[PDB]
């Protein structure tokens, strides 16, 4: 909401910070005022570049930085591989070597050319959803289950400490 | 004078001494016998450091393995000024007593920019920019620039004290701050760096407590070479303020502001740095594979990997998606939320943020930013704050709070929301302190009830007694006044507070007291606010008017400018009989530093018990978060905290050489047992149920009988 405006249309965003940012293959600070506009010509194609979208290639965001912007969803689409825990190797630089790969090949997807990215995750794929990349996706389910469960415990301790102070009162 | 302690044999330079320090001697030497931590308040603001320090030393000689060395830290370099006075005076009558040297050594530790000799540093004052400019100095850089002599100012001072001190250390001595500034020119070494050196091979040691208890700067002088030493702290009831705020971290709108544009800089820097020197620079990253200070304290902090933060620019990109999320986070316009788990789980949850590659944050930062051979740290200072809550929040949160100001007190609406990074105990930030050194005394002046202190710091006490100042005369008569001349309740409750009747009663009480008070006076409110309006309704009135014509008034502003100036000429105006009546805060800067001795300050007026607001949400996390651990009542700690502050703030006309004065309460709250209970136990057991509640014309009358009877000598 603290950019100075949609490159051709920066008016709402004077006007009134509602709008949010839309993702897009091509990685832009698009606005839904800008949206319609898309929509009206072309049905998924970037007004300066030209990038064709299958459908509106869009998905709504909330940073003021449109690098922040992509950088986000392309490590959220990158989570999806690499997410063996740590504890599964019990080198000492393997914990965090292949979290290095992974960053760099965000910071490569954000501005370079993906195919090599493509191809290489298209390896990775191949090699590690034989075994582990399934089995890390259950636990990581697993875990964030038990997370949301242990918050609703916490929750549930506040409000018993709560009423039962009032009752103590009270009584 | 050699007293015939029954430890020991104990040296003292002053003539005659006091029971009271009679039984402070015999405690303290229980204390260190028994090896085990400790609290004990002793009245006198001055005696106090010369018998202590006498205990120490008669200590130290009888069993020098039982304590490697002393480090007695004050509240603030002007007061610990006067300590290596004392310490100074003692060792010149045991050097007069033994008639030669012995190997003892006694040094106080300050800032750059307080002590330094470098004429480029000298005419800045502000801190950050003399740690920035001496770092860019120092820098390993400019370091082995210097060994390459090339045509660039080069600090000669830490060179030559490399080359010199290294070698030689300073045999013995006592060196103030100032003598140490003198010692250092004349010798071309730093007064900073050679004290830093002695720390090492030192047998008193003084700092103040940001010098001992922030992780940052305290642990690397306060390393593990002082195993078993004695850690003093005095004066310090106000430790657990100074503890948490050596924790807490603040973010604001602005800061954040200006850590975007830092990191703007800091990308165009390293670009700067790739196009021209890579591969020297570039070894970090061979280094940091292999595996402005971390505020992690010894066993929290961390060292096994960087994490997937391993190179310039995926570190600076890890910074902006923190920054992103602090700044909506700061953004969002809601009421106070608090979150200290929360917050990392959600912030992992949203920006894919993990809290172990979050955890070595600031040390990274602190690498790769000396990696840049930038100008000075000064600039990206706010960035380095950032770092330090960012990492900081990764670390812990058992028993911290991240709380989020949209809207700041004081203003309907304004465009600088502020997010508070608020400790709750002290004992946290503290542990390290007591779990290090095998015993530490904080031995404190104006103390409120010492059993409060073990269940807000978490540490078994060895010996728990309050010490009773008793003179040949009565030099302090506190009074407390609850009723007026009207016969009308006068408590400065929060809904009373409007009560034109009681602000009549408090102006006319100031009145009759400056008519019969000697020059000299200072009044004490509870809020700036509050000050205002009694100041402005007196002034409506014709009572200021009157209390002007009877003597000068002088009023306690925010800004450090005006208040230094306005103490100033109320000194002046001490020394001469025109007098002076000083209003101020109770929690205003100036009553903690500044000092009443005789003919200052002669009366202390305290208008209303000193209450922090009930609105300022961090004290909801200190206080309730004291009420689930620990088992303080809100109103007991509530209570506690007015009465340290007033205790503070009223215990400053005893300072020493048996000044007289009188403190007067104006506030029937303090007449209630629990207040007076909880009161110091020197100032309470003079105190007495006659002039518990006496009328406003009645505390006026035994205050002018008992001028009277201090006027006569001895
Ligand atoms: S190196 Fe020493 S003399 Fe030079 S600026 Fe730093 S403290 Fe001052
Ligand atoms: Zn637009
Ligand atoms: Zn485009």
């Amino acid at each position: 909401m603290d950019d100075q405006g949609c490159p051709r249309c920066k008016t709402t965003k004077y006007r009134n910070p509602s709008l949010k940012l839309m993702v897009n293959v091509c990685g832009h600070t698009l606005c839904e005022s800008c949206v319609d506009l898309l929509f009206v010509r072309g049905a998924g194609n970037c007004p300066e570049c030209g990038t064709p979208l299958r459908k509106s290639n869009f998905r709504v965001q909330l940073f003021e930085d449109p690098t922040v912007d992509k950088e986000v969803e392309i490590r959220k689409k990158v989570l999806k591989i690499y997410n063996k825990r740590e504890e599964d190797f019990p080198s000492l630089r393997e914990y965090n070597d292949f979290l290095e790969e992974v960053e760099e090949i965000v910071f490569n997807l954000t501005n370079n050319v993906d195919l090599d990215n493509t191809k290489k995750k298209m390896e990775i794929y191949q090699k590690e959803n034989k075994d582990v990349i399934q089995k890390n996706k259950l636990k990581l389910t697993r875990e964030q289950e038990e997370l949301e469960e242990a918050l609703e415990v916490e929750r549930q301790e506040n409000e018993q400490r709560r009423l039962f102070i009032q009752k103590e009162e009270q009584l | 004078m050699k007293l015939n302690v029954d430890g020991l044999l104990v040296y003292f330079p002053y003539d005659y001494i006091y029971p009271e320090q009679f039984s402070y001697m015999r405690e303290l030497k229980r204390t260190l016998d028994a090896k085990g931590h400790g609290v004990l308040e002793m009245p006198s603001g001055t005696g106090k450091t010369v018998s202590l320090l006498a205990l120490i030393m008669a200590y130290q000689r009888a069993y020098p393995l039982e304590v490697t060395k002393l480090i007695y830290c004050s509240r603030t370099v002007p007061e610990i000024e006067k300590v290596i006075e004392e310490l100074r005076k003692l060792l010149n009558f045991y050097e007069k007593q033994e008639g030669e040297k012995l190997p003892f050594l006694g040094l106080a530790l300050s800032s750059r920019k307080n002590l330094c000799i470098h004429p480029e540093v000298t005419p800045l004052r502000f801190g950050k920019d003399v740690d920035g400019k001496c770092h860019s100095l120092t820098a390993s850089y400019v370091r082995a620039q210097y060994q390459h002599d090339t045509s660039l100012p080069h600090c000669r001072f830490y060179e030559e004290f490399d080359a010199h001190g290294r070698e030689v250390p300073l045999p013995a001595g006592i060196y103030n701050l100032d003598d140490l500034k003198a010692l250092g020119r004349r010798q071309g070494w730093c007064p900073y760096f050679l004290a830093r050196y002695s720390i090492l091979h030192a047998n008193v040691v003084v700092y103040s407590y940001h010098y001992l208890l922030d992780p940052k700067i305290a642990d690397l002088v306060s390393k593990e070479l002082a195993r078993k030493a004695v850690v003093v702290f005095d004066e310090a009831h106000n430790i657990d303020n100074v503890c948490i705020d050596s924790m807490s971290v603040n973010l604001t709108r602005r800061t954040l502001d200006r850590c975007q544009g830092n990191l703007e800089t800091l990308q165009k820097t390293v670009l700067r740095i790739k196009e021209t020197d890579e591969q020297r620079l570039r070894d970090e990253y061979r280094r940091l594979v292999e595996g402005a200070n971390p505020v992690l304290p010894d066993e929290v902090l961390q060292e096994a990997v960087p994490g997937s933060i391993r190179t310039a620019e995926h570190f600076l990109g890890f910074l902006r998606r923190l920054l992103e999320y602090v700044k909506w986070r700061l953004r969002v316009q809601h009421v106070v939320q608090e979150s200290p788990p929360a917050f990392l789980s959600g912030l992992a949850q949203r920006v894919c943020i993990q809290r172990k590659p979050l955890r070595f944050c600031a040390e990274r930062l602190r690498s790769l930013l000396h990696t840049l051979e930038i100008t000075d740290l000064a600039d990206f200072s706010p960035l380095t704050l950032l770092a330090n809550f960012a990492t900081l929040v990764s670390t812990y949160a058992k028993g911290f709070t991240i709380i989020i100001e949209p809207f700041d007190d004081r203003t309907p609406t304004i465009a600088n929301p502020i997010l508070h990074f608020s400790c709750m105990d002290a004992s946290l930030a503290i542990k390290p302190v007591f779990e290090r050194f095998q015993s530490v005394i904080i031995t404190s002046g104006t103390l409120s009830p010492l059993d409060i202190y073990p269940k807000i710091l978490d540490f078994h006490p060895v010996t728990m007694a309050t010490f009773t100042m008793t003179l040949a005369r009565v030099c302090l008569c506190p009074m407390i006044i609850g009723r007026g001349n009207d016969q009308v309740a006068i408590s400065s409750k929060f809904e009373t507070r409007e009560d034109i009747a009681v602000i009549r009663n408090y102006g006319n009480l100031l009145l009759e007291m400056s008519a019969v008070v000697p020059d000299g006076i200072v009044a004490f409110f509870t809020s700036y606010q509050y000050m205002e309006s009694t100041v402005a309704s007196w002034y409506e009135q014709g009572i200021l008017e009157n209390i002007q014509r009877n003597k000068l008034l002088f009023i306690e502003t925010q800004d450090g400018a005006e208040t230094s100036v306005a103490l100033e000429k109320y000194q002046e105006a001490c020394e001469n009989g025109r007098g002076a009546i000083l209003l101020s805060v109770a929690r205003g800067k100036v009553s903690e530093g500044i000092d009443f001795v005789h003919h200052y300050g002669r009366a202390v007026i305290m208008f209303g018990v000193p209450y922090v607001y009930t609105q300022s949400r961090i004290l909801k996390a200190r206080l309730e978060y004291l009420r689930d651990q620990f088992q303080i009542r809100e109103n007991d700690f509530l209570t506690f905290d007015a009465m340290r502050h007033a205790a503070q703030c009223v215990g400053r006309a005893i300072r020493g050489k048996t000044d007289y004065g009188l403190m007067v309460f104006a506030d029937k709250r303090f007449a209630r047992g629990d207040k007076r209970g909880k009161l110091p136990r020197w100032i309470q057991e003079h105190l007495t149920d006659a002039n518990l509640n006496l009328t406003v014309d009645e505390g006026v009358q035994v205050a002018k009988y008992f001028l009277r009877q201090m006027a006569q000598p001895f």
